[PDB]
């Protein structure tokens, strides 16, 4: 019976071109009033969210002419007439005819658009002060790859989870693109049983990018 | 929470960027605009508007002969007639 | 009722109110003016944006020798150094002396101590407001700007003894003010009569303060122009001493051989006004002038020096201002004057601006009317912005004359020149700037106008006036020239556009025929003055009141009124009328009578044709009405009387035709 | 001007309490009902409760997970408005905003960070990573924010990519600081100034 | 971005010297001099053209064209033209 | 541009049915809820009723004073508002407005006419009104039931003083108006025309 | 109940502004901070139109000059400018109450001119409506201001007069009054003295006319 919505994860954006952000719900938003019950917030990154349109349609005071909210009844769109590079942040599309609303969604990453790039891949030891502080921790890393998303595995032997976290950097000032980094720890004792590869896919990538770690 | 508690917002909302909306017409239509700089070189030796206001203030007439350091040929020019050919009837005026 | 239902209808009035007070934000700032007409006179013999278009799309080259008339030494100032000139060639209006001094009432004595910059724009003026369907006798008391980009460029020479014979009018017939100032005193506007002193951006900067006034009320309509005469040669001299003329005249716009730029004289004119009031008044648009920009560089290296930042910043303020994306616009009617400094720097901003983003197969093409007439001045925008608007309504973007080359002093590898006409999803959009020697750059950008029947009524009157007979002759035959290359117009829209949109003048003339046969022939009599059977003429009385005449007999004769009775409604219901009146005092009906039905009586006895007559009499007489001729005075004529006894009100129809039925039966 | 400006939160043991203050100003702030919504540190926006009017009742309402351990409350006499946390959990740590508006966040506050975690302070665990060469240096095992790392002292600025922090199971926190050099040494200083501490570390094969 | 809309008309004074005698450079060389980037316009509108000018350059403010502006004018005869024909 | 035009108005003798037609066009015309307000010659607004919305669930409520007897539908493919006014009263006569918003008359429509009485027609009996004896002279009009009625002095030659006051209904439910000049202390007539009776009917006033 | 009330009429000039002031008989700031009250304007010949809605937001196509303001039970509505055009009735009209049975009598806001006195003139019956088989006696008002004079007959018959006021005239913004007493044949001829008395706050005295026939 809650209303369920649901918006693309992510659009890149250029400098400049009309973008659009879509939205689906899975009941009817129109009240009996006439009004589309949902609005649309913006939350740059590293600052707090604001309101960029309620009921659908209406914008919010001091909000930049360019955005503009349309749609009806389960279908909605917020248009950019002109994408800007600090338009970049998250959109959260979000009803208000159901209460209570427990959370705002997963939202919508926007990021500037830019030529596909692979990820350039690099694989690093243990150190060996490391190995002596009672404890393994391999490093892998990504640099200079477009889009996001970009997922990693750890081939222990001839498969790993929940022993790893990523970390992603944002958009680059110049480059427009990400770094990613998985930290796989085991133990001092597990790493020397065997052999630690990591395979890396990216659309950028053709195939899976494997890279050995036979040593260990 | 039902729909009275919810339109209330709504209606603040849509009310308050009606306000400001018409403060923007009002102000992009009516603005008062402020004189924050002021510069005069009238005549009667005026070098600044205190000058302007001391020339005013003391009914002080500013109406001198044509000058003599322009080559015009101030002599031969006064002819009270009002109809000769380049000539004029003004022997004075508030000249810089 | 619920206090939720309560609620809803206070935020649906108040999102309303926000809704109609954005609108009014967005019609109030960032308004699309739409340009109703346009009227342009440049050298190479063009008259008329027609002239203009067919001139810059065949190619020709409008520059020629100097003016020899002018009382120029033609022969003695040419030395391809001292105070001479390496130029013997440029664009020249030969015809700039020319003006109807009697038409809009000014004197040969003030026409020739007049500047001709003025008699270039008044002409210009009307002939932009007649091309706009505007009759400019009735825009008089209208709320109408007039926006001039003018410069005294020196016809009296204020400075060197003004001479006799323009002695008194050498300060209303040359202060640049009186040139706006004079076209809202003949025409009687009422807007602000503005002119702007700019160097060679005015006209533009003109369009922007036109735009403005427009968007806030100020005007209603407005008039957008410029104007560029050379009584004297000494432009050509003074910009001799250094190399910024070309040695031949030819300003060789972006092109590798750019050595310099030759002046020229034009005038250029819009009428233009809110898109909105165009579409409620149903006039045609042209085009539409979405945003405008201008602003200045300072810091250039010397003050009569370009600055590619500056003219970057205006392009992308105008962008900004109609809110549209630089790869909106796929042409661009650059300054291009010629120079070997003014070329690099001009195309550098330009290809900074516009081409950063483009689609790979569709690159801003860019082109320059300077190459065709050469540098027109103060007059350069807003002739700029007319061969946009041909460029738009023809669909093909006319080639730039001699670019042997683009010029090497910029990396082209984007944005590519017109080096030869190029044909044309979305609407076609065309910028154009005017960048100035006093570093007060302009531009604006264009866009193609948005897309826009009742029954042929018969015999449509074409009419015709002017305010003198030869005027007349030369009214027919222009028009007669215009109808012949048309294919098949509708007679009766160009009677509408005869009547309305063109002033009645003193002498006048009219063609009055129900077949398309005859008005050719008798358009070509009104030519050359021959008479016509479906031809009238006529000098029009200034004043007089009007007389409805009522003959009594005698004014009969079978079958008047029948053919009236079908075609014309007005006529059949005024009829209906007098027969109802008339039934009650005699024993048949008048539309028996007049249609000749079997078995009604005929005009021989005298008790049926004289109220036939009346009601005849009387039914046309309130056709006349009706056709707006109100009379004056009425008179009559024996029986007669009655009828002028109703047209005067004294009489009602019941009385009126009671006193006729029973006088004819007594 | 609308303004709301928070303040009071920081870092707390868990099972412990905090009162996060929130001030408003530039309008009426007893018809706006004032909401409570927290961002997790890699999650969306969650919204914790709100409390309505003094008009309406002031009724307060908050969300399944935070029933009962978490109270509002409102004073308009001043003006402010107090979210009081009790009996914390390591999973509140998060970003809370204060939202003028119930239903309709139409202003949100500068947003106050929260931390619940029992680790104390503890100073860096720099290592190496050995070698279009990448190299770097992992930091590791240290709770509290903030850590400064530096390459060369400064002077290597281009290529310089540091990641932000993640939760490690332990509850320290660790990055690491890497850059790209064509194939041709290199010393990488990390401040952490919770604990003065200024490990420098030379990267080599 | 500094306006200055200047009420100047043409005075018979008479490479500097075709940048002497323009009116259009009597608003152009102050946007020169000072450096200031706004719109630069000499507004010859007759006795009135500082009065209009001025409502110009309060245009020019209302729409957010120029932060400032020096709405002025100015009247110089060297020669008596003005004098002798009136 | 929001429209409203109501019809269905004319004359009407007590006790039988009458429908009022109101046309909108210029919004959407489902989403608001729609009122009747009429409004007595010479007295103030007095609301009559009002429809939800079809989404509301279309539901009418009425005036105190016109329970059962009135009825309110809604056409909403065609958006027209139906008011039925069955059993009309004597009282009824009024300018019946349509309105949109049940609560909030935001637009008001042109307004219908209603007027209701069991008086036929019938043609003016004009009386005079002697001069005292700074002078006033009239015709006062009487047993006239349709409107309107024109006065005119000397055949409308006479216009300056002229005030001819508005009909008012008698009990016996018959109109009576009358014009007054003041004359400067020549003949006066006055005509009284009267369309629906086709009367012409023409008096002097002397002392 | 909730009740509301302003003053009967206020004369304005165009020249000065003007405030039309009313006052509920309860608080009507709703708990959601509104004061659920309207401002409706009906011009004499055409519909009635808002003005202000929820006490101060002022309807799209309003002119400016219009600004309501106040709060609780006290509102007021400032017009800055007077016209011509916006002479009228003006009507504050609750709506925190529901279903609303009246608007209200309402505030006649009209031309403010110059104090003038009535001219008063009683006119006799005639006799051929005396034959006719019905008697009419008419009192008449002319070149007075403001309105609002009440006319009685004195025969002290209240329940046959009816009264006829002409609307403000365009050129001085005068008043006239008619008041016509209708009695039987009967009833005529018992009385042989009827006067009118006719008080205006314009009038010294209540200056009487008239008139013995029987």
């Amino acid at each position: 019976d809650v209303v369920m919505t649901q918006s693309p994860l992510s659009l890149p954006v250029t400098p400049g071109e009309p973008a659009s952000i879509s939205c689906r719900s899975s009941q009817s938003l129109l009240h009996s009033n006439g009004y589309n019950y949902l609005d649309w917030y913006l939350q740059k990154p590293g600052q707090s969210p604001q309101l960029l349109i309620y009921l659908g349609s209406n914008r919010a005071s001091g909000v930049p002419d360019r955005f503009s909210g349309s749609g009806s009844g389960t279908d909605f769109t917020l248009k950019i007439s002109r994408v800007e590079a600090e338009d970049v942040g998250v959109y959260y599309c979000m009803q208000s005819l159901q209460t209570p609303r427990l959370t705002f969604g997963p939202g919508t990453k926007v990021d500037i658009k830019r030529t596909v790039a692979a990820p350039s891949v690099f694989i690093f030891p243990p150190s060996d002060e490391q190995l002596k502080s009672g404890t393994a921790s391999v490093v892998c890393l990504l640099n200079n790859f477009y889009p996001r998303g970009a997922k990693v595995q750890w081939k222990v032997d001839n498969l790993q989870s929940g022993n790893s976290q990523e970390s992603v950097t944002e958009q680059d000032s110049k480059d427009s693109t990400y770094s990613l980094s998985s930290t796989l720890t085991l133990s001092k004792a597990d790493y020397e049983k065997h052999k630690y590869a990591c395979e890396v896919t990216h659309q950028g990538l053709s195939s899976p990018v494997t890279k050995s770690f036979n040593r260990g | 929470v039902t729909d009275s508690e919810k339109v209330a917002e709504y209606l603040r909302r849509a009310t308050l960027d009606l306000r400001a909306a018409r403060q923007r017409i009002r102000e992009l239509e009516s603005e008062p605009i402020a004189i924050i700089g002021m510069a005069c070189r009238l005549p009667g030796g005026v070098d600044s508007p205190e000058g302007l206001w001391e020339l005013v203030d003391s009914g002080t007439d500013a109406i001198a002969g044509f000058p003599l350091d322009r080559g015009w040929d101030v002599e031969g020019m006064y002819d009270p007639d009002a109809e000769a050919p380049g000539k004029t009837y003004v022997k004075e005026a508030g000249f810089l | 009722v619920t206090d939720s239902e309560k609620v809803a209808e206070y935020l649906r009035r108040a999102t309303l109110d926000l809704r109609a007070a954005r609108q009014r934000i967005r019609e109030l700032e960032s308004e699309p003016i739409a340009i109703i007409g346009m009227a342009c006179r440049l050298p190479g013999g063009v008259d008329s944006p027609e002239g203009l278009w067919e001139l810059v799309d065949s190619g020709t080259d409008a520059i020629a020798g100097f003016p020899l008339d002018r009382g120029w030494d033609v022969e003695g100032m040419y030395d391809p150094a001292p105070g001479k000139t390496y130029v013997k060639e440029a664009g020249f209006l030969y015809d700039a002396g020319e003006f109807d001094a009697g038409f809009f009432g000014i004197s040969p004595r003030e026409a020739v101590s007049m500047d001709p910059q003025q008699r270039l724009m008044l002409e210009a003026s009307w002939e932009a407001f007649e091309r706009a369907g505007l009759d400019p006798a009735r825009q008089r008391g209208t709320a109408t700007g007039v926006f001039v980009g003018a410069t005294a460029t020196g016809y009296v020479s204020p400075a060197a003894e003004v001479p006799e014979g323009a002695e008194g009018f050498a300060i209303t017939g040359n202060m640049t003010a009186v040139t706006s100032g004079r076209i809202s005193y003949t025409l009687g506007l009422q807007g602000p009569a503005v002119t702007i002193d700019t160097a060679c951006s005015s006209s533009l900067v003109a369009l922007h303060l036109a735009c403005q006034s427009l968007r806030q009320g100020e005007c209603t309509t407005a008039l957008a122009g410029g104007v560029t005469v050379m009584p004297t040669p000494t432009a050509f001299t003074e910009f001799s001493r250094q190399r910024g003329l070309a040695p031949d005249g030819r300003c060789k716009s972006f092109a590798a051989a750019a050595d310099g730029t030759n002046w020229a004289e034009g005038v250029a004119v819009l009428v233009v006004e809110r898109l909105s009031d165009a579409r409620r008044n149903g006039h045609r648009v042209l085009a539409v002038v979405r945003g405008t920009a201008i602003n200045q560089d300072g810091a250039s290296n010397g003050l009569s020096a370009p600055n590619d930042l500056a003219q970057e910043r205006v392009i992308r303020s105008a962008l900004d201002n109609a809110g549209l994306t630089a790869s909106d616009v796929d042409a661009v009617e650059a300054h291009g004057t010629g120079t070997t400094l003014g070329d690099p720097i001009e195309a550098q901003a330009l290809l900074a601006a516009y081409g950063h983003e483009r689609p790979a197969h569709r690159p801003l093409r860019v082109g320059s009317l300077k190459s065709n007439i050469g540098h027109a001045g103060p007059a350069a925008g807003v002739a700029g912005v007319i061969k946009m608007v041909m460029a738009m309504r023809h669909g093909v973007l006319p080639r730039s004359l001699h670019i042997d080359e683009p010029t090497p002093q910029v990396d082209w590898s984007a944005v590519t020149l017109l080096t030869e006409p190029v044909d044309w999803d979305r609407p076609r959009r065309a910028g154009v700037s005017a960048f100035g020697i006093s570093g007060t750059n302009a531009h604006v950008i264009l866009e193609q106008a948005p897309t826009q029947p009742a029954p042929p009524v018969p015999a449509a009157p074409w009419l015709l006036s002017a305010k003198t007979p030869a005027a007349l002759r030369a009214q027919a035959r222009r028009l007669h020239t215009h109808l012949a290359r048309h294919p098949h117009p509708d007679p009766t829209d160009i009677a509408h556009a005869l009547a309305t949109t063109r002033t009645p003048h003193e002498h006048r003339a009219a063609l009055v025929t129900d077949d398309h046969g005859t008005r050719g022939p008798a358009l070509a009599a009104l030519a050359e003055g021959a008479p016509d059977a479906c031809l009238i003429s006529g000098t029009a009385l200034s004043k007089g009141r009007t007389v409805f005449v009522f003959p009594g007999q005698g004014s009969q004769w079978t079958g008047m009124g029948r053919e009236l009775l079908h075609t014309s409604p007005e006529f059949a219901a005024y009829i209906a009328e007098c027969e109802t009146a008339l039934n009650d005092f005699v024993d048949w009906s008048l539309t028996d009578v007049l249609r000749g039905t079997e078995g009604a009586p005929g005009y021989d006895r005298v008790d049926v044709v004289q109220p036939a007559l009346f009601a005849v009499m009387v039914s046309l007489a309130r056709l006349w009405q009706h056709h707006g001729i109100h009379p004056d005075a009425v008179i009559g004529h024996s029986q007669g009387e009655i009828a002028a006894a109703h047209i005067a009100g004294a009489l009602s129809l019941q009385d009126a035709a009671r006193i006729v039925a029973l006088r004819s039966q007594a | 001007e609308v303004q709301l400006v928070q303040s009071g939160g920081g870092l707390v043991q868990p099972g412990r309490s905090l009162r996060l203050s929130c001030t408003a100003s530039g309008f009426t702030f007893g018809d706006y009902a004032m909401s409570w919504v927290r961002q997790a540190p890699g999650k969306g926006l969650e919204w914790v409760g709100f409390i309505r009017s003094k008009a309406y009742g002031g009724t307060t309402e908050y969300a399944a997970s935070v029933k009962g351990r978490f109270t509002i409350s409102r004073d308009d006499s001043k003006s402010i408005a107090y979210l009081q946390m009790n009996s914390l959990k390591t999973e509140d740590t998060a970003v809370y905003y204060c939202t003028r508006g119930g239903t309709l966040f139409d202003y949100w506050g500068q947003g106050t960070l929260v931390t619940v975690s029992s680790a104390s302070t503890k100073g860096p665990s720099v290592f190496p990573l050995a070698p279009t060469a990448a190299l770097g240096c992992l930091v590791k095992d240290y709770f509290p924010e903030p850590v400064t790392v530096s390459w060369n002292s400064g002077a290597l600025t281009s290529g310089v990519h540091t990641f932000p922090a993640v939760l490690q199971s332990s509850g320290l926190y660790s990055l690491s600081s890497v850059v790209t050099v064509p194939s041709s040494t290199y010393i990488c200083n990390v401040n952490h100034k919770p604990s003065n501490t200024k490990v420098d570390k030379k990267v080599e094969p």
